[PDB]
């Protein structure tokens, strides 16, 4: 093969899933959390394990990135700790929530190319990828995760933003 | 080992209550005396958490505080009333002593200026009767005031095993100089910082100074010269903190020479350059020492409370402390010629004269004998 492996990173409100394109399942899954003392930054399971001595942050609590400084740390963690690869050496496919603000899409792009120096990247809507996985390009996806749920109508591969609905009721609420 | 604290009079209760607030916040202890989630050895001053305090109107304002879940004016009048309740208050101490694992000492916080001062002098003698093997350190505070001040001095010179002086005239000048207050609750902020900093090496264990006698055995050369003074600079390299402590503007005291010095650096300073600074401070000769016996300067590090930057405290034994007794002494004589035996005042006046006579002779090349 001439091409290096491409990375697939699913940014979840509660859990991030990361791995290599072509594989049947993610190689790693970890909590979307970053913690600092009440090693300076803790990310993923370690932040959770040592939460007793840390102040936890959830940078993508409801599917949308709210703190880019900590989101950058989650991505750093994803590449160097979880996947053990150098991002500048692999194309990266990232996922985003439905109705993600345009400015956020540009921010993610700028960070990948300027901060991580990715050779290539792409961003796809989560619901659309799930529909693809089912072997379809048209249909409506009910995506219910940890911090948010969405109903996303998709036609011919394109999500229909005007018909997308967000429900602030998901796994977290059910646990409580 | 544990250390039981006592709080006498209006001053002792206030500076002790502020000492415990600062010591609770320094640790992870909620005002409800319950440990919050959020290494620091806290068994010495807290009991499994309960403070080992013995408080003695002001108590009500303490009980109306958010910290309720944490537990005349003559010297003769203050001495007699302690005799009539002799058995009463000791039952509180006797149960706390035997309930303690291995007692070490008795911290006393009181002002010698008057029911509390009189009660203190009484209790200081009885502790010598019952417990012979327990240190008694007193965080006395200086101001008919001349009378009461010298009487308690007669007991503090032969009963109390150590003593740390804190005079209001030096603290009040600081509040107007670097704090610009123009109150009691304001200057006590500084007293609490010195008290909390004094026992820092006891709560955060290190290679040395893991017991109260470890700090005292170096400074006090003979049982007579048991008076100390303090210095607190930040109101950063270690050489900066040492040079700022040896300036007269910072000491809490209104020829002469030093007997022993102890420095407490509480910051995150680099612990490799600490031995360097003691090499250079010796060269400039910033302090003059005793000629008879050998003396040196001591620096000890610690760690600040993370739940709450470099600070510093200096415990010294300077023979210039003799001047403070002189003021009380001279003030007494002027009142003695102006107005059942009045013989106790005579003995107290005499014994403090020997203490002053020790200091002025402690600075000579022949203090031996
Ligand atoms: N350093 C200091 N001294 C105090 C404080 N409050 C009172 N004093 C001293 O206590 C003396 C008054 O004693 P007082 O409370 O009348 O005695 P009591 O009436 O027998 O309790 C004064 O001379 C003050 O110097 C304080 O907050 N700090
Ligand atoms: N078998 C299950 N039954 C019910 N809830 C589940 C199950 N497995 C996982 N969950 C819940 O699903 C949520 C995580 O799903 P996920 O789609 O990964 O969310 P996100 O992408 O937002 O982090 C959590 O609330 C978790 O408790």
């Amino acid at each position: 093969d001439e091409e290096v492996a491409a990375l697939v990173v699913d940014n979840g409100s509660g859990m991030c899933k990361a791995g290599f394109a072509g594989d049947d399942a993610p190689r790693a899954v970890f909590p979307s959390i970053v913690g600092r003392p009440r090693k300076d930054s803790y990310v993923g399971d370690e932040a959770q394990s040592k939460r007793g001595i840390l102040t936890l942050k959830y940078p993508i609590e409801h599917g949308i990135v709210t703190n880019w400084d900590d989101m950058e740390k989650i991505w750093h963690h994803t590449f160097y700790n979880e996947l053990r690869v150098a991002p500048e050496e692999h194309p990266v496919l990232l996922t985003e929530a439905p109705l993600n603000p345009k400015a956020n899409r540009e921010k993610m792009t700028q960070i990948m190319f300027e901060t991580f120096n990715t050779p290539a990247m792409y961003v796809a809507i989560q619901a659309v990828l799930s529909l693809y996985a089912s072997g379809r390009t048209t249909g409506i996806v009910l995506d219910s995760g940890d911090g948010v749920s969405h109903t996303v109508p998709i036609y011919e591969g394109y999500a229909l933003p005007h018909a997308i609905l967000r429900l602030d009721l998901a796994g977290r609420d059910l646990t409580d | 080992r544990e250390i039981i604290t006592l709080q006498l009079g209006q001053c002792g209760n206030q500076i002790g209550f502020e000492f415990w607030k600062q010591l609770c916040a320094e640790h992870g202890i909620s005002p409800e005396g319950i440990v919050e989630e959020f290494t620091d050895r806290k068994d010495v001053f807290f009991y499994q958490y309960i403070p080992r305090a013995v408080l003695l109107r002001v108590i009500h304002s303490i009980l109306n505080s958010p910290y309720a879940k944490l537990y005349g004016n003559n010297w003769a009048s203050g001495f007699s009333q302690g005799e009539k309740i002799h058995e009463d208050i000791f039952d509180i101490i006797d149960r706390e002593a035997d309930g303690s694992d291995s007692l070490e000492g008795f911290v006393l916080c009181h002002s010698i200026a008057g029911t509390g001062s009189g009660l203190g002098s009484y209790l200081l003698e009885r502790l010598n009767d019952r417990y012979p093997k327990k240190l008694v350190q007193t965080y006395s505070v200086f101001p008919v005031q001349p009378y009461n001040s010298l009487l308690t001095l007669k007991r503090l010179t032969q009963n109390a095993d150590c003593l740390v002086v804190l005079d209001n005239t030096a603290l009040n000048r600081i509040a107007t100089d670097r704090l610009h207050i123009q109150s009691f609750s304001q200057i006590n902020q500084l007293v609490s910082t010195i008290m909390s900093a004094s026992t820092t090496t006891l709560r955060y264990p290190g290679y040395m100074n893991n017991d109260l006698i470890g700090l005292i055995a170096s400074l006090i050369p003979t049982p007579r010269l048991h008076f100390l003074m303090t210095g607190y600079t930040p109101l950063t390299t270690v050489l900066d903190v040492m040079r700022r402590l040896l300036q007269p503007k910072n000491v809490m005291v209104s020829n002469h020479c030093y007997i022993a010095i102890l420095n407490i650096i509480q910051g995150e300073v680099d612990p490799t350059q600490v031995h360097k600074s003691l090499q250079r401070i010796r060269e400039r000769k910033l302090a003059n020492f005793i000629p008879w016996g050998p003396a040196s300067i001591q620096v000890a590090l610690s760690r600040k409370s993370p739940y709450l930057r470099v600070s510093g405290l200096m415990m010294a034994n300077h023979t210039s402390i003799s001047s403070l007794f002189e003021r009380t002494c001279r003030q007494y004589d002027k009142l003695r010629k102006r107005e059942d035996n009045f013989d106790e005042m005579d003995t107290s006046r005499e014994i403090v004269q020997q203490l002053i006579d020790e200091y002025h002779a402690a600075t000579r090349p022949d203090y031996i004998s």
